[PDB]
């Protein structure tokens, strides 16, 4: 798996590959790893599919109940609920979640939650097995306040490299754009991104 | 075991082989692997046979009670959510692997479920020991906007790949077709390409062959 | 000849007085509400009354957003109303988590009616002194109005009304649906369905309304929302330029 | 090591024309040591017959369980349990102990009293129902029994012929297994009557 | 009225009263008098102990809670034992976990809350005892009055028990004098004994009748009985 | 392990049980009675894990005595054996199982028949003309297969036990220090006090 | 018949819960306390009846803080108020533990509401003998609330309860009319001192002590803080000048 | 909190009466009339749908409920009590029977479970009895067609035909005139409509009357094909139109 | 709290009687009479259905005579629903015994157990007692044919012939008159019917208002047989004895 989320001028973009393997066999080549927990709060999932699916569903439940009582939750609050579940059940979970969201006040935000259940607010985040190969690339190429098109290009170039080298990554590059305008689903096929 | 699911333009089909094994021995040459959750939601299971049957009837029972309580046709996402949360609770110890397919008021659906509680969604899926043989056929012939007839053909061909190439699969092909408008049609033994040939000899013994020590009538009545 | 009127056990006549007295509590607030179904929407109107000048008017509400799709208006005291509201929200969220789809209006109503039936049969729980009117645009049943009471009774409505002057609203609406021959307000936009509701509340109650005298909740496909005072004012201007 | 191998034993059931047979060996051992040659593994509740191979204590415990449960069934239903229904009871009872199971291989045989239809079934130790029209096999010589049944069997056999077939399936299978044998008993079951026959076999 | 609303602590009267709490308050009035007072350096408890016979001992009314805190009781002694035990544990918990001597103000809040739970739940009863807590913590000398209604009050001086109003009026007059008694323990005890004697009527303060306690700047909570209090009669 | 033998003859059940109690490198006792009377006509012998063996036997004894008082009636040997089997079967799936093997010799006064039951620690019950637990069976069963007859007198039974004990004393590695022998018949339970040199 | 006012959860024939109404009598008997919503915060004040010279001045604090941003004051049975605030604090901690953000005042108000309402549902508990005035500052502004023994609560511009509630409300209503554009925190503090003094004519027989707290975005950084020292005297002087 | 009512609210009076059961039966008497009639090849259960308002949609409230594919229930008395009894009855048919034996319970045994639930609300701590009498009609393979009444006490009785609620005394008398052991299902529907028409004051049509049968298997209602043994439910609720057909030739 | 509404079902009267047991016994005296009679070669159980109808399905009905075991049955007088609760537990107890000892449960042991359950509801729990009286008819190989009775107190006793329900005083006099120790089942069948016929509150004693059972040695077998009479068989035996 190769996943990332990048803040930019207008908000935030989540990116992911679509490959899930059991050993060397690709059990799913069109997986959707970009998961909605609220209107404009989404997450990228890595680790045990069972675990991250269960986590995300519980988080989505909490934020639905939060909204009913107290109105729209902040991205921080969503990250806090992920953290609470991951940290308190660290012995029985293998989950690496990136939480990304947009609200009008704070703009775009990215919180990464590694294996232990710690939380780290970052300008951008990368995770999944494929991410190791793009630490160098991303650190030399990321800039703050990029445009939507620049950010889409940064994610597309980054994940294409992660996919190129990581066997556990592949398929299509999915993105989810989060801004004041709303939510936009993007998808990029092998014939485009391999050529980069 | 080989099981597949294939979406088509107005519904979904699932299929399975009919071989049941205990290690390398064949117990049942015509096991029925297509289970019913509700009338229009069907299930094909692999892994620990007792677990697939148990978990399919439990959720089937709760889905019936839910349908009666809500006065609504059961949905495939409900079967999916209940199955996965049950399986996740038991951390893979319930060794059920399922392809669940069906139709309901929200449309037609096709999902896979694994023992630890993860789920996938797709237009074509396969599971079991014949998973890879079947998936090779699906990847070679699947296209979008399939007809009912093309889907049954494709799914049936995929099960055959398992039957012929996978030792864990064999015998017949069971199919069930679920179309948006109509009733689901369960096609038990849709194909029978493994009829055992007539034996060379009859082993009916002459009477008296077996030595008997003692004989008595058993009382059933009271 | 005494304690059968204090807890929920049968009187010699087979009655439950604590249930009957809980119905009485529903009218304590002296507020009337009504609900009507549109072509593809559902509208609830409730009177808003702010006696004390020291109150923040924006906090005085008997309409609740239970879920993204369901709304609930309560006739009865606010503490019990919010008790029912909080429970319904929790129930709505749990349903979606366990069963994978949004709790339907009628199913939530049945559930809350079942809970109410329990207080009617178990001694240690009192009935809530409230009548809950749930509304939505159900993905299967369309525009929906379902109402529950302290007896644990519930049913669907073409339209309904609740409060001290319930009967005046009810007969007014009955007479309209006899003339129009249909079981809903034949109008494409929800704004005109809100205007219908307010207009028929004015006729039935024989009283005019300002923008602060009303609360309005609207349900449409995939959302329930409440109107602001200014949204209502726009609506009250429309009815005046025609009356 | 294996709780299903400590005591030894086999059971086999076959369907015929308007009849069913079920047979078992009589051995009860502890590893190499043969202990009892009178250990019958077939029981019956009304007209439904249940064979049980595997760990002997569980064989006994399950017999007592199903007697207990079928007795209550008869009192409430005011009728004897039928084979199809009993098969579901056995299944659900076994699966109830999914993570601490009875180490057994049960086998149901009988004729439905209403339809007259011959019925057999087998189970794994956690209640997965093997339903077969021809035959069911269980125990330490199950490989051998599958071989013998697959070879010897044909459909629509008369009671007198089914007896010869099932007996010879059990005998020749038992003699290729150290932990099976030491006597055998065969139930021939028809709608009206049931005949029990003890077989003469090798005692080694 | 009253008759119908005094059966249990869970019932308000039509005027909003809690009669079971009020009856528990009455047990304190029947209890023997005890006085508390303080300056800026010390805090003193003085108690009039009661006996059953001339053959019996005098019921001790002062209980040490920690090295820097303690209290005197009037009413049901078994209830004082329970409440003093709780206070001993809370003082102890503060030391073990936080290495911190419990503030007398926080000790008051804890007693209030423990008494309150008995006044709102069914089946229980209020505590039938009143307590005067003295102590010296990080903000100096303190005296508290605890009533089983849950109300706790920080005072310069006070009294509880039968005829306690006499001592209370004395202290209310003497206020400006005894509050200035800094760095002199004996003189504060004198003022406490002159106060407790204001509530006398039946008898005089004898050697096994009087009980005194003191806590302060360089003084751990210490109880004086018998010949140790002979110099104050 | 400890020697536990049983034999049902015409009119009685005879139980023979070794006298040794050994822990590690030392024989602690050479006169141990590995038996409890459960009722006037029912005797149980036992062998297995150190503490479990007596604790189980006494617990069973207490229960059968309780039954006898409540009902003013002695349970049949068959009923007692079934109760014992059920208790053992419970313990095998419990936290810490009773590791005890037993023989139950009884005289059924209703049937006027002696009865011997062999039950192992798993709850494996079986009714036999003769029985052994542990390794002792590996010698005695074949010996008894040869010489046993069902119509034997009590005295012929005792001679047959002597033959079993002599074979064990010859071929078993352990010194089990002889046996205590008890006879169960219509008149109750008695001990053969002079088996050491009979 | 009769006897409907003996148990808590019981409806009278006219739909009332007499035990809650009797709890109100306990509140009406209590000391007067108020709340004043200003244009970026809230102010709380309370009357402390000085029974005797023996009460240490400035100790016996009645206003309580919840989390770091909420103030609570109440009239009636003081222990019941503390119990309620203890619950509030447990409840605010829980919210912060899960959601990270400090509990919003509306969210907090309902937490107290649901808890107080729960004590009108069963006969094995008695209702709370307090009306609680509380509030503070959150993500979107200042909030003032009053919570009755029934569990009923609303948002307020100004709130009053206790013995002198009619006097206070009358003064509160004059401020709402004469300062429509909004009052400041500085002003509200002085104005609160005035109202407690004017309300004290109901308890004029005995002496009293004034206590004030405030939570304001510009004056306290959105934290609850007590008013002490020169600012407290300035408010007392203002009230004494206004009384004459 | 805590249900501290751990004692019975139904007790014996000096005369031996169990007051709350009597009072529950009195509540049933005030309830709308319902009836059941057993034929040779089916059973019919019927009742009046008395709407509480013309603005209400009486289609959304069913007084006649499916419990299993071959078992249906109707009542007289308090509706909310009935609704929760149906929920519990449906569930207990699974947990206590179908999940054990893999088939639906026979009528007598499902009735027995419902009766047990009602008996317990007569003896358990802190509850009142159920204020309803149920009529349960059903079929199973070995018992054929059956009709049962269940009362607030938990008592139940098998009937050839009966009525309960408001005008049950008159209705029973009328059924005794018309019932025999050779009735066909359609004859029973007819007797049921005639009987029910004496109880209804106002409009008597397919919208105001509710009626269901236990009869032949309905393969068109099963929802799938392929399994010969599964032939569909025996319970069927008649439509508004189907009732009107039989009223025009009444 | 709750204390107010508690009837206190398990207390003594000043006379040392248990109120609820007495009032339950009063309830049972209105129930249809049930009679048990033991012969040398079997036991008869006869019972009267009180309140019937033409439409009551007798073929399917079973309100008084219940099977506990293949060797034990009971006749019921009182609340049927209450009886069925007790019936079911007795059936489980018999099966537990059988599973434990591999022998059918002796009759007294079953009766003692069931009567101990009744006694419990009498001494603790605060619940009403079961309004039931049982006649037990059974056979075992220790005491042969046995007849027992239990009532709501939990007291049980053994009998040669006995009645429960209504008119037991009259019925017991009639039985004591015409009973003798060397009777035969067929003579007992007649005695039981005659006795019911004289004590009935109805006009006549017809087949549709009766339940009837025998526990006989089966005539030709060697072991016990439980016969529960079908409506036609009761109609026949009613003619033989001379009551058409």
């Amino acid at each position: 798996t190769s996943i990332m989320a990048v803040t930019f001028k207008d908000g935030v973009i989540l990116g992911a590959d679509s490959r899930t393997t059991t050993g060397a066999y690709i059990a799913n080549r069109v997986t959707d790893k970009l998961t909605r927990v609220h209107d404009k709060i989404w997450c990228c999932r890595s680790g045990s599919a069972a675990d991250t699916q269960a986590i995300a569903d519980i988080v989505q439940y909490h934020l639905e109940l939060y909204t009913s009582q107290y109105g729209t939750p902040s991205t921080e609050t969503a990250a806090s609920v992920f953290k609470e579940l991951c940290y308190e059940n660290k012995d029985n979970l293998t989950a690496g979640i990136i939480v990304a969201g947009y609200d009008d006040k704070n703009k775009g935000e990215v919180y990464t939650i590694p294996l232990g259940g710690s939380v780290h607010k970052l300008p951008y985040a990368i995770a999944g097995s494929g991410s190791t190969f793009i630490y160098g690339y991303c650190d030399k190429n990321f800039r703050e306040n990029m445009s939507k098109e620049e950010t889409v290009d940064f994610i597309k170039h980054s994940l294409s490299q992660a996919i190129k080298w990581d066997g556990s990554s592949g398929g299509v590059i999915r993105m989810v754009v989060l801004t004041a305008a709303g939510v936009e689903r993007l998808i990029f096929y092998p014939d485009e991104y391999e050529q980069l | 075991t080989t099981i597949v699911g294939v979406k088509f333009n107005n519904g979904v089909v699932i299929a399975a082989d009919t071989r049941s094994t205990q290690g390398p021995i064949v117990a049942d040459k015509n096991c029925a692997k297509l289970h019913r959750i509700s009338p229009k939601i069907w299930c094909a299971g692999a892994g620990t046979a007792a677990d697939t049957e148990a978990v399919t009837q439990l959720i089937g029972s709760n889905i019936e009670l839910h349908s009666l309580y809500t006065s609504r046709e059961p949905r495939v996402v409900s079967a999916l959510q209940m199955l996965k949360q049950h399986l996740f609770k038991y951390q893979g110890h319930i060794g059920a692997y399922l392809i669940v397919a069906g139709v309901d008021p929200t449309g037609s659906h096709l999902f896979s479920i694994h023992a630890h509680g993860s789920t996938d969604v797709g237009y074509y899926l396969s599971l079991g020991s014949g998973s890879l043989a079947a998936m090779a056929v699906l990847e070679s012939h699947w296209k979008q906007d399939l007809t009912k007839e093309e889907a049954i053909k494709l799914a049936s061909d995929a099960i055959q790949a398992g039957i012929w190439n996978d030792l864990g699969s064999g015998s017949n092909v069971d199919v069930c077709v679920m179309e948006i408008g109509k009733d689901a049609e369960y096609l038990r033994n849709y194909l029978t390409p493994n009829v055992r040939e007539e034996k060379q000899k009859s082993y009916k013994f002459p009477r008296g062959t077996t030595a008997v020590l003692k004989e008595s009538i058993v009382n059933i009545c009271d | 000849a005494g304690y059968d009127r204090h807890i929920t056990i049968f009187s010699p006549e087979g009655r439950l007085y604590q249930v009957e007295y809980a119905f009485k509590a529903t009218n304590q607030t002296n507020i009337n509400s009504l609900a009507v179904r549109g072509k593809d929407c559902t509208v609830v109107i409730s009177q808003k009354k702010v006696p004390d000048k020291l109150l923040d008017p924006t906090t005085v509400s008997y309409i609740f957003c239970i879920s993204r799709t369901i709304g609930m208006v309560v006739n009865g005291p606010i503490p019990d109303a919010r008790n029912a509201a909080l429970r319904a929200k929790a129930e709505a969220a749990e349903f979606r988590y366990k069963y994978g789809y949004d709790m339907p209006c009628d199913v939530l109503a049945k559930r809350m009616a079942n809970l109410s039936q329990i207080y009617t049969q178990r001694a240690y729980m009192r009935p809530l002194g409230v009548i809950l009117t749930f509304v939505s645009v159900d993905e299967e049943l369309g525009p929906s109005i379902y109402k529950t009471d302290p007896a644990g009774y519930y049913v669907g409505y073409k339209a309904t009304a609740t409060g001290p002057k319930q009967q005046e609203i009810t007969t007014n609406l009955e007479n309209h649906f006899k003339k129009s021959k249909i079981d809903h307000i034949n109008e494409e936009s929800w704004e005109k369905v809100v205007e219908f509701a307010i207009t028929h509340m004015i006729d039935a109650l024989g009283t005019e309304f300002s923008k602060n005298d009303l609360e309005v909740g609207v349900a449409t496909k995939d959302k329930f929302f409440t109107l602001s005072a200014e949204n209502i004012e726009e609506r009250l201007v429309a009815i005046a330029e025609q009356d | 090591s294996d709780p299903s191998s400590i005591n030894g034993g086999i059971v086999v059931a076959m369907t015929g024309k308007d009849c069913v047979a079920i047979a078992c060996d009589l051995r009860l051992g502890s590893q190499s040591l043969g202990v009892s040659n009178k250990f019958e593994k077939i029981f019956h509740y009304g007209h439904v017959f249940l064979g049980i191979t595997g760990l002997a204590t569980d064989v006994t415990t399950l017999n007592e369980m199903f007697r207990y449960k079928t007795n209550l069934y008869k009192l409430k239903e005011e009728r004897a349990i039928e084979p199809e229904t009993f098969t579901q009871l056995v299944s659900s009872s076994l699966y109830e102990r999914r993570f601490g199971p009875y180490f057994v291989g049960p086998v149901v045989a009988g004729i439905n009293s209403k339809s007259g239809k011959p019925f057999i079934a087998g189970f794994d130790l956690i209640g997965c129902i093997d339903e077969a029209k021809d035959f069911i096999v269980s125990g330490t010589a199950s490989d051998q029994l599958f071989g013998m049944c697959e070879s010897l069997y044909e459909p629509n056999l008369e009671p007198e012929d089914l007896f010869e077939t099932i007996s010879q399936a059990l005998l020749n299978a038992a003699d290729r297994d150290a932990l099976s044998g030491w006597g055998a008993v065969v139930y021939i079951i028809k709608k009206d009557e049931v005949v029990k026959r003890y077989l003469k076999m090798r005692q080694d | 009225f009253r008759n119908n609303y005094d059966g249990d602590t869970v019932t308000f009267s039509p005027t909003g009263r809690l009669f079971q709490v009020e009856y528990a308050l009455e047990a304190i009035k029947q209890g023997s008098v005890t006085v508390g007072l303080r300056s800026n350096t010390h805090a003193v408890l003085v108690a009039l102990k009661r006996n059953a016979d001339e053959l019996s001992s005098y019921q001790k009314k002062i209980i040490k809670c920690d090295e820097h805190m303690g209290l005197s009781l009037a009413g049901l002694a078994p209830d004082a034992r329970v409440l003093s035990n709780y206070l001993r544990q809370q003082c102890n918990y503060s030391s073990l976990v936080f290495n911190r001597k419990l503030a007398v103000e926080r000790a008051g809040h804890l007693l209030c809350d423990k008494a309150q739970k008995n006044t709102q739940s069914y089946g229980g009863r209020p505590y039938g005892v009143g307590l005067l807590i003295i102590g010296y913590d990080k903000s100096g000398a303190h005296l508290l009055e605890f009533q089983p209604s849950g109300n706790v009050t920080e005072l310069y001086g006070t009294a509880i028990g039968a005829r306690s109003q006499g001592a209370k009026t004395y202290l209310e007059r003497t206020l400006d004098t005894f509050i200035k008694i800094d760095g002199n323990p004996d003189e504060l005890i004198k003022a406490g004994v002159e106060a407790i004697s204001q509530s006398l009527r039946d008898e005089s303060l004898t050697v096994d009748n009087l009980s005194i306690a003191i806590v302060g700047k360089d003084t751990p909570f210490t109880i004086y009985d018998g010949e140790a209090v002979a110099k104050y009669i | 392990m400890d020697i536990i033998l049983g034999i049902r003859v015409q009119d009685s059940v005879i139980l023979a049980s070794s006298k040794a109690v050994t822990r590690g490198i030392s024989v602690l006792k050479d006169s141990d009675d590995k038996t409890r009377q459960l009722s006037p006509h029912t005797l149980m012998s036992f062998a297995g894990e150190a503490g479990d063996t007596v604790q189980f036997a006494e617990y069973i004894q207490a229960n059968i005595q309780l039954y006898s008082i409540r009902e003013d009636y002695e349970l049949s040997p068959q009923a007692v054996s079934s109760f014992v089997r059920q208790e053992l079967a419970k313990s095998i799936r419990s936290r810490r199982p009773y590791q005890v093997n037993v023989l139950i010799g009884g005289y059924d006064k209703k049937k006027n028949k002696p009865e011997l039951y062999q039950i192992d620690y798993l709850g494996t019950k079986v009714e036999l003309p003769y029985g052994a637990h542990g390794y002792s069976g590996f010698y005695t069963f074949s010996l008894l297969d040869h010489h046993y007859r069902p119509d034997m007198t009590t005295e012929e039974g005792l001679d047959l036990l002597k033959l079993c004990v002599q074979e064990l004393e010859k071929r078993m590695p352990m010194d089990f220090k002889g046996v205590i022998v008890k006879i169960v018949d219509k008149d109750g339970i008695r001990q053969v006090d002079d088996f050491q040199a009979q | 018949g009769t006897g409907y006012d003996l148990s808590n959860s019981v409806f009278s024939p006219d739909g009332r819960n007499f035990q809650v109404e009797y709890a109100v009598k306990a509140v009406e008997n209590g000391t007067t306390s108020i709340g004043i919503k200003c244009n970026d915060g809230v102010v709380f004040a309370v009357e402390k009846l000085i029974t005797s010279k023996l009460l240490v001045p400035q100790k016996n604090v009645k206003i309580q803080v919840v989390d770091r941003h909420i103030g609570c004051v109440y009239s009636g049975l003081i222990p019941d108020g503390r119990h309620l605030v203890n619950r509030g604090r447990e409840e605010a901690a829980s919210f912060k533990k899960l959601y990270k953000t400090p509990i919003p005042i509306p969210a907090f108000a309902d937490r107290l509401g649901q808890y107080v309402q729960a004590h009108t549902l069963y006969n094995s508990v008695r209702p709370f003998g307090v009306s609680t005035i509380f509030g503070g500052v959150d993500k979107n502004g200042a909030h003032l609330y009053m919570l009755e023994p029934s569990g009923s609560y609303w948002g307020y511009k100004g709130a009053a309860t206790g013995k002198g509630r009619q006097s206070a409300k009358a003064e509160l209503e004059k401020l709402v009319d004469h300062h429509p554009e909004g009052l400041s925190a500085r002003e509200a503090v002085k104005q609160a001192a005035k109202i407690i003094y004017l309300a004290h004519e109901d308890n004029k027989e005995k002496d009293f002590e004034l206590e004030i707290s405030w939570c304001s975005l510009s004056e306290t950084n959105g934290l609850h803080k007590f008013v002490k020292g020169d600012l407290l005297q300035e408010a007392i002087d203002f009230a004494q000048k206004e009384i004459n | 909190m805590t249900d501290r009512y751990s004692f019975s609210l139904t007790t014996f009076s000096p005369s031996g009466k169990l007051g709350q059961i009597d009072y529950a039966l009195t509540a049933v008497k005030q309830g709308v009339t319902s009836l059941g009639i057993k034929a040779t090849n089916g059973v019919v259960i019927a009742t009046e749908k008395k709407s509480s308002s013309p603005l209400a949609m009486s289609e959304t409230l069913s007084k006649v409920s499916l419990l299993t594919p071959d078992i249906g229930a109707v009542y007289s008395g308090m509706g909310p009590d009935y609704r929760v009894l149906v929920d519990k009855s449906r569930k207990v048919a699974h947990t206590s029977y179908k999940r054990i034996y893999g088939e639906y319970p026979p009528t007598k045994l499902l009735v027995s479970e419902v009766a047990k639930i009602m008996q317990e609300a007569t003896q358990s701590g802190g509850v009142r009895p159920f204020g309803v009498s149920l009529l349960i009609a059903g079929h199973d393979e070995f018992n054929g067609f059956s009709l049962y009444q269940v009362d607030p006490s938990g008592s139940y009785f098998p009937w050839k035909a009966t009525a309960i609620g408001k005008g049950s005394v008159a209705a029973k008398t009328f059924l005794e005139k018309r019932w025999n052991d050779e009735l066909e299902l359609e004859d029973a529907i007819h007797i049921a409509l005639l009987t029910l028409k004496e109880s209804v004051e106002g409009e008597f049509n397919g919208d105001t009357i509710e009626l269901a049968i236990i009869g032949d298997e309905n393969p068109d209602l099963l929802g799938y094909t392929g399994i010969p043994t599964d032939k569909g439910p025996r319970f069927r609720k008649l439509t508004s139109q189907e009732i009107n057909d039989r009223l025009e030739a009444l | 709290g709750s204390r107010r509404y508690d009837s206190r079902t398990t207390i003594f009267s000043p006379e040392g009687r248990l109120y609820q047991v007495e009032y339950a016994l009063e309830s049972i005296s209105h129930a249809g009479t049930a009679i048990g009679i033991m012969a040398s070669d079997g036991i008869v159980l006869a019972a009267e259905r009180k309140v019937t109808s033409t439409l009551l399905e007798q073929d399917t009905s079973t309100e008084k005579l219940y099977k506990l075991n293949d060797k034990i049955a009971v006749a019921v007088a009182g609340l049927t629903a209450d009886a069925e609760i007790l019936i079911n537990t007795a059936r489980i107890h018999a099966q537990n015994y059988l599973k434990t000892y591999n022998e059918d449960i002796p009759v007294e042991i079953l009766v003692r157990r069931l009567s101990d359950i009744k006694q419990g509801y009498t001494q603790h729990g605060g619940l009403r007692p079961f309004g039931v009286s049982f006649i037990y008819a059974g056979y075992d190989d220790r005491y042969g044919y046995q007849l027992y009775t239990s009532n709501p107190s939990g007291n049980y006793t053994g009998w040669k012939a006995i009645s429960v329900g209504a008119n037991t005083s009259a019925a017991q006099t009639l039985l004591q008159m015409d009973y003798k120790d060397d009777m035969k089942v067929d003579d007992a069948i007649e005695l039981a019917l005659k006795t019911l016929s004289k004590t009935t509150d109805s006009s006549a004693l017809t087949y549709d208002r009766l339940e009837f059972a025998t526990i006989r040695k089966g005539a030709n077998d060697g072991e016990v047989y439980q016969k529960i009479f079908k409506p036609q068989e009761i109609k026949d035996i009613l003619v033989k004895t001379g009551i058409t």
